[PDB]
């Protein structure tokens, strides 16, 4: 195929000017979309607190309004999804992935208004769920919307404007431009065949999206953890132990969400009334736990710098980790709209911290900061549950800016991906799409 | 914990010459560091990881070894290399230094330049009397001194004091001071001071009488 | 330059207390573990303790508890050491070090000059400064050895220079020796026959512990 | 498809363990080797340094001993590549890209020794060529070698172990683990068809190689500038104008590296004696420039921090760029082993610093520091001429640790890879492979 | 986080003087610092700025070396040196820490100021006299006492009562000038119970003469 | 240089009003800032980037405009808002400040509390005599103080001084300081200051007698 190759080489990277200008406009929208989505999730969580104060004397009443405020806002989001766009429950990354395999439809006239307001209901109640779930899905559909609107043709701009939407979709949820671009390339793109995703466009999408997010969010960082110690060569072997620890736990977690989807599906059987009622109960718990023990609830971004600074006991770190596994499963297996990405950062941090602590006290010739081991294990559950290790590495890099730790961070992950492969683990996203395509053909 | 025992406690050797000392360990040890102390200066980190010359460390230096035994070495040593070399580990915890190894120049023998000094008038008036003798500039450090008082041995009230090896001539010195009250000093006339070396069978005397 | 300048070490009565202070200049004093290391006279180097930049993990050697207190004043760029219940065993030369590593087996990277801690119930005492001339019938040789004794001062040490240290060659000062809780040491200085009694040879002794500056002149005897 | 897809998903990321254990061994060997190359290269620059000492007096004698010291090492490399391995002259990355396509020969018994010692001559004699050309080539040839040694079969194992070796080999030339993997992904893979290259194995590959470098190269960084200032939002538009200047110069430089390959060839016309001789006048010139203007010769890393900290004048920058533009071509268009990747980092840093200095005197109200435009322009030639911005950006970020500039950096990189497209530039590593397959059927 | 400027006293016309600003509470490096001055009763006027490396330094409408700005991040200090002084420079000098929002820079945290008087006269410390009621003052819910601060130069003085423990109830009055000297009083109203039962002292302070005076208010018996 | 010019140099308002002040420029400026400077206090970054509130500025403040015209607006002003405000730009180097809008307050009336104080003893031991009359906490500011010595009127040597508007109660104060010699002071006996203010038709007059 020599002459075929020579001609194609001479013709590489000539994305059509129309596609690059549309990545610019998909980006900008996905940005404003996510910025608005974040600003919203905040204003609700605030009004939630302000009610606990109008009622701060009657401590039983206190726990009452904490439960019902979140139960109400949860049910709203549960209802809005199956009363409207169903494929908008849970993460939505499985679907946008599917939509790049051409197996799942981008119902943007429905998903746009169901994910965004349904998300605001679950997230804005303080459920254990990330912004990236909605923003990624919403961003893709926004890419589709501008596709159907401007009627562009070809597989290049369909898959491209689909990608740069969900890329800009994930940039804007972590102010992590590089992690967005990479998410497409490692995890999101169609994994069994070649593709026409114009990467240069995905960038213009990510750029414009991140610039919008900087416009509304600068001078404060999502996670400030400051500069921690370095890692001596003789220490690396402890991070390659940590990966193994995550490599065997990553898949065990995958099984639960699946088995928990099932075990929670048997609660409502499909009935929109039992299901919504159930979601209000979950959300109410999360609003209560958010008052009575905030580490077991919410998005987890708040307790990450606390865990790193060695400011949590081992007793606590275990407690936090048990409960936040419990409330993560209740929140994402039940299918409430929102990602199980950003809570998977926390669970890993709360683990690396626990290991750093035992690693500090067993080897003082090493002179350990327990916080290096949380930063390794932040993107560790990502490598061993969803098996996109290169993206959790550049994500963690971008949020925390401790580049020195590059080796134990890439060493731990390889540890986690490889033991997860070797202990029969399936990538959490694609394990969901299959159960979804097997359900879209197991009724005939 | 982990004992370090350096092997040639003191030692000499000529310049342009190969020197070799030794750190050892009661348990097993990884990656050991060496520091060079000159009398009166901050210990200088000399060698680390058991194989890593520090910056400015001249290349004639070197270290080798494994598990518990390691060693320093100078393939052709000048003068500046004479100092004390402390090995120290941090393979295990807590860390430990070694006792040391004093590296001293070796040179041609030199014999004492003895010097005897009669108690000053100032000290006498204050009612005491110390007779100072000055054995000066001699290799090797070993030496003896003997006081005679009207040619008769005296062993009480003597206090000797060796310098460390010298900087310029790389010899030694030693002072012997004999201290009496003023009164017992005037009971006698001739004080004699007798340096016994290895450079002769015949001591270098220096004496004086108050007349 | 990178400088560790430690201070605070002098005479202290047994069972007392002191606060050693190491002052850093030449590098970012955070980001570094600091460490103290003392050395009894004529003995080995011994590790006291260490402290991590955020003061969150302070480590000492197997020796009681309240005995040592390491703290660091990252704001003032200064490392501190408190010794309590001071013994004569604690009489030593106290070094301040900064810690680094290579392959991750840690080492003592830069040391400071030191400070001397003397633990004795003995009281501060000035020195007496007596010339040493050669015998009234001294052997007329080419070189003449002089010397002035510094008798009965406490504690250490004394500086001894000759003619303001101009005649830096030909000099040694012997170690002091301690007797009945007092110190005595003499300093030689050889000059040529021509120099003395022609010019003035002088013996500057200074014992700062007691505010002593004294120039004692060496004149010939009888 | 859906049934196929349901079956393919449920069976994803399951690289053969043998492919994995063997990837760890490739990087181990691509690492020890990679380190060995760099230790050699300095050690001879040392001799050149230590030989300029013994004859430091007859100022004409000194000029020429630096000429001849490097003139001699220059020629030794030109030969060891013509005589025993012709595909090992120049970069070698085109070649490894070629091999993955199944379109070129992997002669490891021949290239590993030719490149290793060949480049030592052009790199140790003071030439304008990075350690990256040899290290990635050697790294893959090493990867082929253990696929031959252990006799594993298939397209997957041949493509994985060839690839990781090229990644573990670009990392170990820049201490750049991420930009190692991201080179495979963004630039070196078969760019028009799917491949079975296992990333999880291309990753293990770079861990082991990186570890080998940190064991020999630790507590010393290759470019150290520290923390520069942040970049306001109202200033970001300046980083686009920078990227446009790079976008138009990106191609124009590509003309010059291709065009001059043709014209240095006319000099010799394929005559191994006319050619080695021409390249020891190049190398003799480069050991002689590395004494009068250490900034106009050598790898170029030395001037980058001096460049970033605004330590040059506007003139000196103007000079240093025109000079390095020149000294870069002559060294790589002559086909002497060693990359153009690194001497472009230098080119870019130099360029942006010139751009910042303008900015600083035009906008006192932005309170600018020209070094941020250096860091933006450093990877800008890489984005604009070999057209790999994602790897270029992540490379610079891995070597300068100024992540607060990640936005102005991505904006200049896109601003180059876009305007190179709208004018007339091509990926140089696939314009080489193009012209080199254009003579393999001519 | 704090800015504390000093060195403002009295200067002869045509002379020179060095002002200093000492920062605490933040990384003084990686921070543009600046200088704004304020003539008596007038408005603010930018003087100069200086980037962290001392590499860029811009000024406002000046001459050859009218102002000279410096820094020494080692001691965390800002500096400034006016020279060939004239009566225009006799004002109040602020040390500001610069930062930006969208990129259009602002004076983020301002220090407290030091005052430069450019006059011919001599520095002179104050006399503090206590002001207590006549032996016939009426007893109401409160009593008002004060102290009188007369005959000092240059400005300013500061008066606190009981080291600020009496924060409320206090009026210090703007100085008034005559024969090239300043005088002000200060008022304090405390309950009838708290006095003379408890102590009331006024804490005058005249930094331009390094002088402090803690005069006590005793009744007139 | 860009000249910024204030809207009303001095405005007076009653709390509960809506108060806007307006900054105008010679040339186009964009994203300007506002500083609040209460009496005897360093300026405080109050509003920045045209319309963004510094943390801790109460929501009753807002900014707006576009280069040429910019305003700051206090929506239901409160009494604590009394200050002199400043607008500053840096869209064009050099940056340049405003001239100041000085917010004054309007409040219910309030009558002065008068205190008179005789010359202190120490002050007489140094050859002078000042008689200090406090007029504390009155609104509005207009007040006329009248010094009557021995029932006669004195007018040479009386210096007054007012305070700024208080920042929480909006009142004014004033001191009247009659200064004489020692001999002129003791050639009299009856000293009075007469305070007159719109909250009393008949003046308040405190006095004392040197007897
Ligand atoms: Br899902
Ligand atoms: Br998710
Ligand atoms: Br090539
Ligand atoms: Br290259």
């Amino acid at each position: 195929r020599r002459r075929q190759l020579i001609r194609q080489l001479l013709e590489r990277d000539k994305t059509p000017l129309a596609i690059l200008f549309m990545a610019a406009v998909v980006g900008t929208l996905v940005g404003l979309a996510a910025v608005a989505f974040d600003k919203g999730v905040a204003w609700l969580q605030n009004q939630r607190m302000g009610a606990l104060v109008h009622t701060a004397d009657n401590y039983p009443l206190l726990l009452t309004v904490a439960f019902l405020c979140s139960a109400v806002l949860a049910m709203f989001g549960y209802f809005l999804v199956r009363k409207y766009a169903p494929e908008a429950g849970g993460s939505g990354i499985p679907e946008i992935e599917g939509a790049l395999e051409d197996q799942r439809p981008v119902r943007w006239w429905r998903v746009l208004p169901v994910k965004f307001f349904g998300g605001l209901g679950t997230l804005g109640g303080g459920m254990v769920l990330g912004r990236e779930g909605p923003t990624v899905q919403i961003g893709g559909n926004i890419g589709r919307m501008v596709l159907d609107i401007f009627r562009l043709k070809g597989d290049e701009a369909r898959h491209t404007l689909l990608a740069t939407g969900a890329a800009a979709g994930l940039a804007a949820a972590f102010n992590a431009p590089l992690a967005g671009i990479l998410f497409i390339i490692e995890e999101m793109r169609p994994q069994f065949r070649y593709t026409l995703i114009s990467i240069k466009a995905v960038f213009i999408g990510v750029i414009m999206s991140t610039i919008m997010y900087r416009i509304f969010n600068h001078e404060v960082a999502l996670i400030d953890v400051g500069k921690l110690s370095d890692a001596p060569l003789n220490t690396l072997w402890l991070y390659l132990i940590l990966g193994i620890i995550f490599g065997i736990f990553g898949p065990i977690f995958n099984k639960w969400v699946l088995g928990m989807q099932d075990l929670l599906h048997r609660v409502h059987g499909g009935n929109i009334t039992k299901w919504v009622l159930m979601g209000g109960a979950i959300g109410g718990l999360c609003g209560l736990l958010g008052f009575v023990a905030p580490a077991t609830s919410g998005g987890g971004f708040n307790l990450i710098p606390i865990a790193t600074a060695g400011n949590f006991s081992m007793g606590m770190l275990v407690f936090i980790f048990v409960a936040r596994v419990i409330t993560t499963l209740l929140c994402f297996s039940s299918g409430a709209p929102g990602g199980i990405f950003a809570p998977m950062l926390a669970l890993g941090t709360v683990l690396g911290t626990a290991f750093g602590m035992v690693a500090v006290e067993l080897f003082p010739q090493y002179h350990l900061e327990a916080g290096t081991f949380a930063i390794a294990g932040m993107g560790a559950l990502l490598a061993a549950s969803i098996r996109a290790p290169l993206t959790g590495i550049i994500l963690v890099l971008e949020m925390t800016d401790n580049y020195q730790l590059i080796l134990p961070m890439i060493i731990t992950g390889l540890g986690a991906t490889l033991l997860a492969q070797f202990t029969g683990g399936k990538p959490l996203y694609s394990a969901i799409l299959a159960r979804t395509l097997a359900k879209q053909e197991a009724e005939q | 914990d982990i004992v370090l025992t350096q092997s040639p406690a003191i030692m000499s050797a000529a310049p342009g010459d190969k020197v070799t000392m030794t750190c050892s360990a009661s348990s097993s040890v990884s990656y050991i560091h060496w520091y060079q102390q000159k009398s009166g200066t901050s210990p200088k980190r000399w060698i680390y990881d058991t194989s890593k010359l520090t910056s400015g460390v001249p290349v004639r230096f070197s270290g080798s070894g494994s598990g518990t035994s390691y060693s320093l070495t100078i393939n052709t040593m000048e003068a500046e290399d004479a100092a004390t070399y402390y090995c120290q580990q941090w393979s295990s915890h807590p860390q430990t230094f070694g006792g040391g190894t004093k590296l001293e120049i070796l040179r041609a023998d030199a014999a004492p330049t003895v010097s005897i000094f009669p108690p000053s008038s100032e000290q006498l008036t204050s009612g005491g009397a110390s007779v100072v003798c000055f054995l000066n500039n001699f290799y090797p450090k070993d030496i003896n001194v003997k006081w005679k008082i009207d040619g008769s041995e005296r062993q009480n009230g003597v206090l000797n004091s060796w310098t460390d090896q010298d900087s310029k001539d790389s010899t030694y010195s030693m002072s012997s001071t004999l201290t009496l009250t003023k009164d017992e000093y005037e009971r006698h006339n001739s004080y004699t001071c007798e340096a016994t070396h290895k450079t002769s069978t015949s001591p270098i005397v220096k004496s004086f009488n108050r007349a | 330059e990178v400088r560790l300048l430690e201070s605070g070490g002098g005479l202290v009565q047994p069972g007392g207390s002191l606060k050693l202070s190491c002052a850093a200049s030449g590098f970012d004093y955070s980001r570094y573990w600091m460490s103290w290391v003392r050395q009894a006279p004529g003995k080995g180097l011994k590790w006291i303790g260490e402290i991590n930049p955020v003061s969150s993990t302070i480590n000492y050697t197997p020796s009681l508890k309240d005995k040592f207190i390491i703290s660091r004043d990252n704001a003032k760029d200064t490392l501190y050491l408190q010794i309590s219940k001071v013994r004569s065993e604690d009489t030593a030369l106290y070094y301040c070090a900064r810690l680094y590593y290579g392959y991750g087996y840690w080492y003592f990277d830069v040391w400071g000059a030191g400070t001397t801690v003397t633990v004795s119930s003995a009281k501060t005492t000035p020195p007496s400064v007596y010339p040493l001339a050669p015998g009234s019938a001294a052997a007329a040789a080419s070189m003449v050895t002089l010397g002035c004794l510094v008798k009965g001062y406490f504690p250490e040490p004394v500086t001894v220079t000759w003619n303001s240290g101009s005649l830096a060659a030909g000099v040694h000062t012997f170690p002091a020796v301690l007797q009945a809780a007092l110190y005595t040491l003499s300093s030689s200085v050889t000059v040529p026959s021509s120099s003395w009694p022609s010019e003035t040879v002088t013996c500057n002794v200074a014992h700062p512990a007691s505010s002593t500056k004294v120039d004692k002149k060496i004149v010939p005897r009888a």
